[PDB]
């Protein structure tokens, strides 16, 4: 799921389940 | 950032984690 | 949507809706 | 934090809002 091109919602639900507990940051600006 | 690398771009496991907390 | 229980990516994608471009931080530990 | 606003009770824009960046 991960390798592939992954936008909005879609790289979203890659973070949260690849990041888990640690929870992540999405700047899609910066 | 993370559209360029992982939208724009295809994504890698090891990109994806450079946003974990 | 936002007026009720959210968890997971439930919640992850609330915040994802709610913040547009500006993105969101996600600490599910802090 | 998040989950003890959002999750174990219910959330709000107000709050939610707050971890837009």
């Amino acid at each position: 799921f991960v390798n592939q091109h992954l936008c909005g919602s879609h790289l979203v639900e890659a973070l949260y389940l690849v990041c888990g507990e640690r929870g992540f940051f999405y700047t899609p600006k910066a | 950032g993370i559209v360029e690398q992982c939208c724009a771009s295809v994504c890698s496991l090891y990109q994806l984690e450079n946003y974990c907390n």
